[PDB]
């Protein structure tokens, strides 16, 4: 006599207040430790959360006992859906804890692998702080090239074994929850079935991916070119005005955000953007502040308040004491009206527009807090980071510091200071988008199995040439996985987060500045006092998770699908300068370009019987006595012609284009200079002392 | 000059769980009502049919002060027509209910670092309650058409939960002392009246 959706209501409300008590005891776990690192406040935080979780994994397995299809009522049938769904609980015990053996694994050497300058074998640098400080600060091309290469030398080819039983562990998973891959497993984020209109496939989300990336290509091509045209000035000898970008010269270690080349790039040097740190400090600002000013641009807009118990709870310095604290800045909802900010607060620009930044994910948590609690987060992955990213948006202008005091009353920006200004967001902005949009494409694939093993390395920087215009300093055969050489690949994270976030970004920019009325340029908008745009923006923040994140994007946007129209319409002004300064430039790079094809030999190896037969048919191992014979051709031709001797070995014999068993190229470097590429016809004259090789 | 005992029900050291709520019997006493309204301890003294002014002026054949602790969430809940686990299973008043409902923050007496679990709210139950009814049973509900046999399992719920009261907590999930008085005139002496 009671409906089956009337028992997972009963179920639910029963599920919902144990989870809401076991969520706030581990989270209160993780808060403690992370405000006090201790070797009893770990263990502390590692049982709350495994009673957590198995708490979860028990409901999780109950949940299945409902039959999905028999709920009519649909904000029911939310948190059904992401409460039966197991992730790797559908594995093996034996297939469980070997992928958990790899991601632990891949985690550890990716945070505590070295490389070691070839200069100095006992100077070991870890990536944090020591190859970031050198790949994000230093414009010396061989100083850069042996962090880039010996980033995904040591510490990458370790990771390659690791990734291919982690591919096939995942995929085997994903399989097991009816899924294809482990790629449409994390597309399942955006996939929705409402009843209609309001739906969302989870192939479409690659249809919509590729359709906004061919409106950003011709923005991307004339930021490439402009980039590709200054740092010419700054690393002449090296880079060719037709090929792509070396990519150990773009601002980090891989190339995802170009911030670190303004310097390099800046349009107009002669001007300064805005900083507003000297102008804090001199008026006696304080981390309480930052965050009370804060507050009062979110109550300016029409939200609530911060509660009283987030300004007794929350860590917003770092102690002065003995007391080690993760402050890599977080906010937090640990749950039950409890809301927090964690961060290593110091009185800078960057620390004051990421307050607002990590503000607005307070607000976003307190909005839905209403929701039941397995629907208390963003609509999808990429509303929360783009919510608070708005704030700092309209925080950083110069009309709201005008109004907080910061800047002066005497204020007037010039032409020159927007377009440097532009720039810098478009290197941060505009510069990660082809960079994200290629990793997950390539992630995408593999999960698929479109592209082999044999080839992972041989397409990832096929794609870099051609999609994000970046070319390798020297061939990576398949014992590298550099995509592994990212935080977010070898740490079983999903990088499209930040693909459609940025999307995400302007469409709610623009949407909230029409409705405050705002005229001129996008860049000049501040939603500062303007209650009507806050509380349209406050209707989507309720809703949180319950409805669909289409219906949720059209409160405020007005449209149900990503617009990337609100971006190139935010950078307009910059398009129309690159465009005039790319006049007398090529816009575009050329894909077949490298830093090394300059002296490198074209090789075709001889086929002594029918292509199919493995009778010779060289294959890896047979290029390794090939490298290492050319190693012997050149160690000789020192000695004997220059009275030199350097020992040459297959490490230094970089095999590029290599197409098995038919074509390749190759060059020599001198051992510890990979910078060193030894001059070609000085290496043909080390051949012919002892196949074709194309003259 | 018999003051009626109030001190003895605001003042408690310990409320009773609102499954269980606690009732006293005020009677033939002198009630001020001044040492009430007049405080600015209380966050909630809604009063109905009855006014927190105009009250030492009346007599009333007895008083019943209601008392118990709810979450702050739950406190909009004790009132005439309200709807909500508290009202429907645990304390609910009539729709002609002539009294005040006065309420309290507690996070001073009623959380504690690690959690106060001993407060207690019906969570299930078969029907809702009547006005002024108190339910303390302790049977298995049974969602579905399986006999729980008195154990705890699938679609069988101990019927029973308790609150999660940490001082971190928000205001809304914060404990809430809540005293409701209740008036009494009938066909009897009347008892209290207060000068
Ligand atoms: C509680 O006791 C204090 C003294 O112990 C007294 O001043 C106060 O009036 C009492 N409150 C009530 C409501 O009886
Ligand atoms: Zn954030």
């Amino acid at each position: 006599m009671q409906s089956t959706e009337d028992l997972v209501k009963t179920f639910l409300e029963k599920f919902n207040y144990e989870a809401e008590e076991l969520s706030y005891q581990s989270s209160l776990a993780s808060w403690n430790y992370n405000i006090n690192i201790t070797d009893e406040n770990v263990q502390k935080m590692n049982n709350a959360g495994a009673k957590w979780s198995a708490f979860y994994e028990e409901q999780s397995k109950l949940a299945k006992t409902y039959p999905l299809e028999e709920i009519q009522d649909s904000t029911v049938k939310r948190q059904l859906r992401a409460l039966q769904h197991s992730g790797s609980s559908v594995l093996s015990a034996d297939k469980n804890q070997r992928l958990n053996t790899i991601l632990n694994s891949m985690s550890t050497i990716y945070s505590t692998g070295k490389a070691c300058n070839p200069s100095n074998p006992q100077e070991c640098l870890l990536l944090e702080p020591g190859l970031d400080d050198i790949m994000e600060n230093s414009k010396d091309y061989n100083e850069r090239l042996w962090a880039w290469e010996g980033w995904r030398s040591e510490v990458g080819k370790q990771l390659r074994p690791l990734y291919e039983e982690y591919v096939a562990l995942k995929n085997e998973m994903a399989r097991a929850n009816n899924y294809e891959d482990y790629g449409d497993y994390w597309r399942g984020d955006y996939e929705e079935e409402w009843e209609n209109g309001y739906n969302y496939s989870r192939n479409q989300l690659i249809d919509d991916v590729e359709h906004t990336f061919t409106q950003i290509m011709p923005l991307y091509q004339h930021l490439h070119a402009y980039v590709r045209t200054k740092l010419m000035d700054t690393y002449p000898s090296y880079i060719s005005p037709t090929g792509c970008l070396p990519a150990h010269l773009l601002g980090d270690m891989w190339g995802r955000f170009w911030t670190n080349l303004y310097p390099l790039t800046v349009p107009f040097g002669q001007k300064p953007n805005i900083d507003v740190t000297n102008a804090m400090v001199n008026q006696s600002w304080d981390a309480r502040k930052i965050f009370k000013e804060a507050e009062k641009f979110f109550v300016s807009v029409g939200l609530p308040n911060m509660t009283q118990e987030f300004w007794e709870n929350s860590m917003l310095t770092e102690p002065s004491d003995s007391r080690k604290v993760v402050c890599h800045p977080t906010a937090w909802d640990l749950g039950k009206g409890d809301f927090r900010i964690k961060m290593c607060t110091k009185v800078t620009m960057d620390d004051f527009l990421t307050a607002h930044h990590e503000m607005g994910h307070i607000q976003y948590d307190m909005a839905y807090a209403a929701q039941p609690f397995l629907l208390r987060n963003g609509a999808n992955e990429g509303f929360h980071e783009a919510v608070g990213e708005i704030m700092s948006l309209s925080a950083a202008t110069p009309n709201h510091l005008k109004n907080i005091g910061l800047l002066p009353p005497s204020f007037f920006e010039d032409s020159e200071t927007e377009i440097n200004f532009l720039l810098k967001q478009a290197l941060t902005i505009v510069g990660t988008l082809p960079f994200t949009y290629m990793l997950e494409k390539w992630r995408w694939m593999v999960f698929k199995g479109e592209i082999p093993k044999d080839q992972w390395m041989k397409t990832w920087w096929e794609m870099k040439r051609n999609i994000v215009g970046v070319v390798e300093p020297v061939p990576h055969d398949e014992t590298y996985c550099d995509p592994a050489s990212l935080f977010h690949v070898a740490n079983d994270y999903s990088f499209i987060r930040y693909y459609t976030r940025t999307i995400y970004q302007f469409q709610f920019q623009e949407a909230l500045c029409q409705i405050a009325k705002h005229e001129g340029p996008l860049h000049k908008c501040d939603i500062s006092n303007s209650s009507e745009a806050g509380q349209k923006l406050l209707e989507m923040l309720k809703l949180g998770k319950s409805k669909p994140w289409t219906y949720a994007l059209e409160i405020v946007v007005g449209a149900k699908n990503m617009d990337v129209r609100p971006l190139l319409n935010y950078f307009e002004p910059l398009f129309t300068w690159l465009k005039e300064q790319n006049r007398n430039s090529f816009v575009g790079w050329n894909t077949d370009w490298s830093p090394y094809a300059d002296q490198s030999i074209k090789v075709r190896i001889s086929l002594k019987s029918a292509l199919g037969e493995k009778a010779y048919e060289w294959n890896n191992n047979e290029m390794y006595l090939f490298r290492s014979s050319i190693a012997y051709a050149m160690r000789q031709y020192f000695s004997e012609v220059k009275n030199q001797t350097i020992p040459f070995v297959e490490d230094n014999v970089w095999v590029s284009d290599l197409k098995p068993r038919i074509s390749f190229n190759f060059f020599v470097t001198s051992p510890g200079n990979v910078s060193d590429i030894i001059p070609r016809t000085e290496v043909e004259e080390a051949i012919r002392m002892y196949l074709e090789f194309l003259g | 000059t018999n003051l009626c005992p109030f001190g003895e029900v605001f003042n408690a050291t310990r409320f009773a769980s609102v499954y269980a709520w606690n009732r006293k019997r005020i009677s033939n006493c002198v009630a001020d009502y001044s040492v009430l309204y007049n405080s600015a301890s209380f966050s909630t003294f809604k009063c109905y049919g009855v006014s927190p002014t105009k009250l030492n002026d009346l007599c009333f054949t007895n008083v019943y002060a209601d008392s118990f602790v709810i979450r702050g969430d739950e406190v909009r809940q004790i009132a005439p027509g309200q709807t909500g686990k508290i009202a429907d299973y645990n304390y609910k008043l009539p729709d002609d209910f002539t009294g005040c409902v006065i309420a309290w923050n507690s996070n001073n007496l009623d959380s504690k670092v690690g959690g106060n679990y001993n407060y207690l709210y019906r969570l299930f139950r078969k029907s809702n309650l009547k006005p002024f009814e108190r339910d303390i049973s302790t049977e298995i509900y049974q969602a579905g058409s399986t006999p729980c046999n008195g154990v705890e399992g699938f679609n069988c719920y101990f019927p029973l939960q308790s609150y999660g009261f940490q001082p971190t907590n928000g205001v809304g999930y914060q404990p809430y002392r809540v005293v409701v008085l209740s008036f009494e005139l009938l066909h009897a002496p009347a008892t209290v009246c207060g000068p």
